[PDB]
RNA sequence: CACCAUGUUCAA
RNA sequence: AAGUGUGGAGAUCGAAGAUGAUUAGAGACCAUUGUAGUCCACACUGCAAACGAUGACACCCAUGAAUUGGGGAUCCUUACGUAUCUUUCUCAGCACGUUUUCUGUUUUCACGCGAAAGCUUUGAGGUUACAGUCUCAGGGGGGAGUAC
């Protein structure tokens, strides 16, 4: 307590609890990661929430599947989230 | 003059449009599942003076091995249930009192 | 309010004050939260309870110091207790202090019913609690009283004005925010020094059970 | 939940209230013809008539007399 | 749907500032919203407010300072020549010593006293005391 | 035989308060005490009013009573209870260790005093 | 400098009336909840001085609830109230 | 003769509360008439009884009846009060009515339409108060207009002080005892408006029973 | 859970 | 829902009707029956206390338990806390716990409102300080939802 809410500026502890588009400025959720086959190594870039399933262009697997919400990468492959 | 909000029955204004109904217990009159009140009975089949007598001449009921009893979940009429004495007329302050648990 | 004009650090808790209060459990809120005291809660704890800002208890401590400092005429402050672990405190706090205390049923029409002869008039009222002096809050509401209150975490901060946070259900923690309460305003006003420790011991603001 | 607005909205308003006033047992009564038609005045005052024969109405409850009148 | 967003802007500060609050959050915002603000602080009713960009329609921030009592819009915009200066006055103000009517002109959007100043009639916009 | 009226019970409390070194646990000595120190004119109320003061006697070997404003009894327990240790009970609660808890803990590194001593973490 | 003035610059109104601290609100004659509140000043020693500031809280804020935390955002404002430790 | 018991009359009585503007400022309670006959002049207050009615209450054997009084007291420069007792006998009640009357005893704000010339001859904005369903809203007119209202409230607002002004009422105004207490709450509402007169920062006082609790203690 | 229908007109 | 037409069906309950009984009478309730109906197919009707006695679409709106479906974590502060038990196949599974958040059905609870009962982010609030948009109905009780 003490500090007092600030429409403008808002609390990081406030701000990030809130929806997506009910942000003071709304944004994305999802994001991109590059995604390292299982075999075959060679990167791959895959949407976080990627309904279609991607494939790798060189291994010809699928390295994800669709879900409800974030899509769930294959077991056995790595993967680092990207920035921006 | 609303008596009573929820108007009687358990269904709200933009959930249900009809519940299909039971006939009463005694009455046999229809009224709605979610208006008649609903009691679940666990009677026994023997009072306890009687039920002596017959665990006593039982080869197989005793204290180890309990007697077995009624379950049959009366479901009365709003007539019915305050003529049997199951539910009564409560104080105007006192109607919202609502018991989740048999007492 | 601990910040005084100058800017010195004279009002400020000491490892000695908070570790008084540690000792006391005076710190512990109850299981239950409500929305008024929702910023006096620092975090909860393991088993569900909830652990209250030291800092804002101390600030909210010499705040309600400040004001009762502030009043020549000390029969004018008014401190009372419906419950009953409050009354051996809330009469030694009457004691160092030199102010009214009441203690039981509060007799509704004490602030209001002006023919009664056990009409008073106080212009601060400090409660032990929100909840069992709802009688003597509610009528600070009629008759232009404000109130001091120490809260415990779920309070109806209705008509209160500095709500003290603290553990006022136990019989050790209350008393010792009436000793620390007591000695603070008596260090105010300059009957005591604030070099030396207070020599009167806070045993006797803990009520016992006489029979 | 009652009226409209709209700077353009003045035909609906127009229509909204001409309908409305029928609704007024003075308007209306001023305005249609079964007021004066049936009227056994022609929409005037003091018509003449000749008596016929006389009549004792009883008063209404709570009061009791017979009220004397005459059928023209 | 939302029709006026004028309409809608007034609305929400009128009611958070009846509830006494300390700041509140207009959206969708305008020109014309952020022209009727700039009115109200001319005349000392609302503090700083803060226009956040999306690259949608802007937000508001607007810091209220308890002067302000009713804001308006009135709706549809009826037109008001310099004779209905003392008309509107009397109908939607409380008094003929404060308050004001808030219009848009040819010259702008503007408060009725400097628009009876300036010999200039509009629309009315709405109103603020 | 049945309750006794307000006005036996009013009066009888008041001889309790001005008279209590004068009473015992019997009636027919209590009775001789309220005739001269009640001034009715009934005898069958000054039967009644020994009847409810020598219950109310018992009830004071006993205990408190509630109403009776004895003032001597009150001043003599206030004095014998308002008796306190040379070590505080505070004092001797520091001198074991406070024992705080994890949450309470990671608060008071966060203040201006930091952790104090005397303390642990359990 | 407040209240209406007559065009002859004499303070026309009786009672310039007290206004709430918190929500800016003039404080009407019959509003029995409407409480002032005197802070002690206090000196580097730790003792009151002689000045108390005083501020003055509506009646419907304290019906809702939210004076103590109108107390609170005052005090901070005027200094009396420290808003967070300093760094340990 | 009259022994005060609150604090507020204590000071009346000593005269170290010397006006009745110094009570309206704290906001305090009356609750002793006397207060207000002292502070007010006695040739410069004025009454009279609005309404007289009985009021019945069905019992076993018949109706119990009480007489239930309105009475409206004010000097015409900016103070009214109105209060409402009743009682068994209709002199009972008129007199209750009068001590009831100056407990209520609140001020009215007044201003000017056009421009500033003299004394206010009207209320500064417009205002309405509702009790029940009647609601009355007083608006302010010109400076030679006159008060233009209902016989009830035109005579509650010539004890107000308020010299012209316009009236509306919207429903059920043969209810008198409403309509009696809607003209008190719409001139009682004449403070309560913040106008930019009133945005300036005034400095605080202190309470008559804050500044005077070492007189008061020596009633003790 | 047998049966148990009704009380002229104003007025006090 | 009753009702209608044409075919099926026809167990049970059952308007009409029939017998008992109660009653002063009983054309009623109560008991025994029993036709049309109940049920299906294809047509017709469009008459409900078709209700939340509350038009639709937006906006603002305080609090604390819960619940259903989806998703995500385990001088006004520059950030932070994770348990339980079932687990050879619609199994990288299922349920739970603590916490976020969107959508829905609600509940005891701050303003405010109302003639009141009561309503209250689910408005009947934001209204004589009366204008977000559109729409339907009402104008004392009847006659009468009648006549044409
Ligand atoms: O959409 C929700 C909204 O974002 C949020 N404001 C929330 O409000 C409460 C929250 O209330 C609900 O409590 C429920 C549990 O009893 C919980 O529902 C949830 O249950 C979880 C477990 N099944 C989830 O898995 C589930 O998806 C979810 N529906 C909350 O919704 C409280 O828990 C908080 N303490 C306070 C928040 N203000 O409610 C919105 C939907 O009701
Ligand atoms: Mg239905
Ligand atoms: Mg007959
Ligand atoms: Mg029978
Ligand atoms: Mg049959």
């Amino acid at each position: 307590g003490f500090f007092d809410a600030d429409l403008s500026y808002p609390t990081v502890r406030t701000e990030r609890m809130k929806h997506k588009r009910r942000r003071l400025v709304q944004g994305p959720n999802s994001y991109f990661m590059d995604v390292s086959c299982p075999r075959c190594r060679q990167v791959t870039v895959v949407y976080s929430h990627a309904t279609t399933s991607v494939e790798c262009k060189g291994c010809s697997k699928k390295l994800c599947r669709p879900t409800g919400g974030k899509a769930l990468l294959v077991e056995g492959c790595g993967y680092r989230r990207k920035p921006d | 003059t609303t008596k009573r909000r929820n108007h009687g029955r358990s269904k709200p204004a933009h959930s249900r449009g009809r519940v299909k109904p039971i006939h009463c217990f005694n009455c046999g009159r229809l009224t709605p599942k979610d208006k008649a009140v609903g009691r679940f009975v666990v009677r026994r089949m023997l009072d306890a003076a009687s039920a002596r007598d017959v665990a006593e001449a039982s080869p197989v009921y005793g204290a180890n091995f309990p007697m077995p009893k009624l379950y049959m979940k009366q479901r009365f009429c709003i007539a019915c249930a305050i003529h049997s004495r199951t539910v009564r007329a409560r104080p105007v302050g006192n109607r919202k009192i609502r018991y989740t648990r048999k007492v | 309010m601990t910040a005084v004009e100058s800017g010195s650090k004279v009002l400020r808790m000491k490892e000695s004050d908070a570790q008084k209060l540690l000792a006391m459990r005076c710190h512990i809120g109850t299981r239950n939260q409500s929305s008024a005291m929702k910023k006096y809660i620092y975090g909860r704890t393991a088993e569900g309870s909830h652990i209250i800002d030291l800092h804002m208890m101390w600030e909210k401590l010499i705040l309600a110091a400040r004001v009762i400092a502030a009043v020549e005429n000390p029969k004018d402050v008014c401190v009372c207790s419906s419950r009953l672990y409050g009354t051996r405190a809330i009469y030694k706090f009457s004691q160092h202090v030199g102010t009214s205390f009441h203690g039981g049923r509060f007799i509704p029409g004490t602030f209001t019913n002006q023919i009664q002869k056990k009409f008073v008039q106080p212009r601060v009222l400090v409660v032990t609690d929100p909840r069992t002096d709802h009688q003597a809050i509610r009528e600070a509401s009629l008759v232009n009283i404000p109130v001091i209150a120490l809260c415990d975490t779920d309070a109806p901060l209705e008509y209160v004005d500095i709500a003290i946070p603290c553990n006022n259900r136990g019989i050790k923690s209350i008393g010792m925010m009436y000793w620390l309460l007591a000695r603070e305003v008596l260090r105010l006003r300059g009957t005591i020094v604030r070099s030396v420790p207070w020599e009167e011991k806070v045993d006797l603001f803990f009520y016992r059970d006489p029979n | 939940m009652t009226k409209t607005n709209g700077q353009n909205a003045a035909r609906k308003l127009v229509r909204l209230r001409r309908r409305n006033r029928w609704a007024d047992k003075g308007w209306k009564r001023a305005h249609t013809f079964a007021a004066k038609k049936a009227n056994p005045f022609g929409g005037s005052s003091h018509a003449k008539g000749i008596v016929l024969e006389k009549i004792g109405v009883g008063a209404k409850q709570p009061n009791s007399a017979i009220r004397k009148c005459v059928r023209v | 749907t939302m029709m006026s967003v004028l309409a809608n802007a007034l609305r929400t500060i009128a009611s958070a500032e009846r509830r006494g609050k300390r700041q509140v959050l207009i959206r969708p915002s305008s020109k014309v919203v952020v022209k009727f603000l700039q009115v109200m602080q001319k005349h000392g009713y609302i503090g700083e407010f803060e226009i956040i960009d999306d690259h949608r329609a802007g937000k508001i921030v607007v810091n209220l300072n308890g002067r302000l009592n009713k804001c308006g819009a009135i709706c549809p915009r009826f037109d008001c020549a310099t004779t209905d200066y003392e008309k509107w006055m009397k109908n939607i103000l409380p008094s003929r010593q404060f308050g004001f009517v808030v219009l848009t002109t040819s010259l702008g959007i503007m408060d009725h006293e400097e628009a009876r100043s300036r010999n200039t009639g509009g629309k009315v916009l709405g109103f603020f005391y | 035989g049945k309750i006794r009226t307000k006005t036996v019970k009013r009066a009888s409390r008041q001889v309790v308060e001005k008279y209590y070194s004068k009473l015992n646990f019997d009636f027919y000595q209590n009775k001789r005490v309220i005739m001269d120190v009640t001034i009715a004119e009934s005898k069958k109320l000054k039967n009644k009013i020994a009847g409810y003061t020598t219950h109310i006697m018992k009830r004071l070997a006993r205990g408190p009573v509630r109403g009776i404003s004895l003032k001597l009894q009150e001043e003599e327990r206030e004095r014998r209870m308002d008796h306190a240790p040379a070590t505080s009970d505070v004092d001797k609660a520091i001198q074991s260790g406070v024992s705080v808890d994890k949450r309470t803990m990671q608060m008071l590194q966060r203040l201006e005093i930091g952790v104090p001593r005397r303390v642990k973490r359990a | 400098t407040i209240g209406m003035f007559n065009e002859e610059g004499e303070n026309v109104d009786l009672y310039i009336p007290r206004k709430c601290h918190a929500t800016n609100t003039l404080i009407e004659a019959h509003d029995h909840a409407a409480v002032q509140i005197s802070i002690a000043n206090v000196g580097p020693n730790g003792v009151i001085n002689g000045t108390t500031t005083t501020l003055c809280i509506a009646g419907y804020l304290r019906s809702q609830g939210e004076s103590d935390h109108a107390i609170n955002h005052i005090t901070i404002d005027r200094g009396i109230m420290r808003i967070k430790t300093g760094k340990p | 003769e009259w022994v005060p018991c609150t604090k507020l009359g204590r000071l009346v009585k000593a005269q170290k509360v010397t006006s009745l503007e110094e009570i309206f400022l704290f906001s305090m309670p009356i609750k002793e008439h006397q207060i207000v006959d002292t502070l007010i002049a006695e040739g410069q207050l004025h009454d009279e009884m609005m309404k007289i009615y009985p009021v019945q209450k069905a019992t076993s054997a018949g109706q119990r009846t009480r007489f239930k009084a309105f009475n409206v007291v004010g000097d015409c420069d900016g103070h009214i009060g109105i209060g409402a007792r009743v009682g068994k006998e209709v002199s009972l009640a008129i007199r209750a009515s009068m001590i009831a009357a100056k407990l209520n005893i609140v001020p009215v704000r007044r201003g000017y339409w056009g421009n500033k010339i003299g004394e206010p001859h009207t209320i500064p904005m417009k205002v309405t108060g509702k009790c029940g369903s009647v609601a009355v809203r007083l608006v302010p007119a010109p400076r030679g207009t006159g008060i233009v209202a209902a016989p009830v409230p035109k005579k509650i607002l010539e004890f107000a002080g308020v010299e012209d002004v316009y009236t509306s009422s919207r429903g059920k105004t043969r209810t008198h005892g409403n309509l009696i207490m809607a003209t008190f709450y719409a001139l009682r509402k004449t403070y309560g408006f913040l106008t930019p007169d009133l945005w300036a920062e005034t400095e605080p006082s202190r309470d008559p029973t804050d500044e005077h609790a070492e007189l008061l203690a020596e009633m003790t």
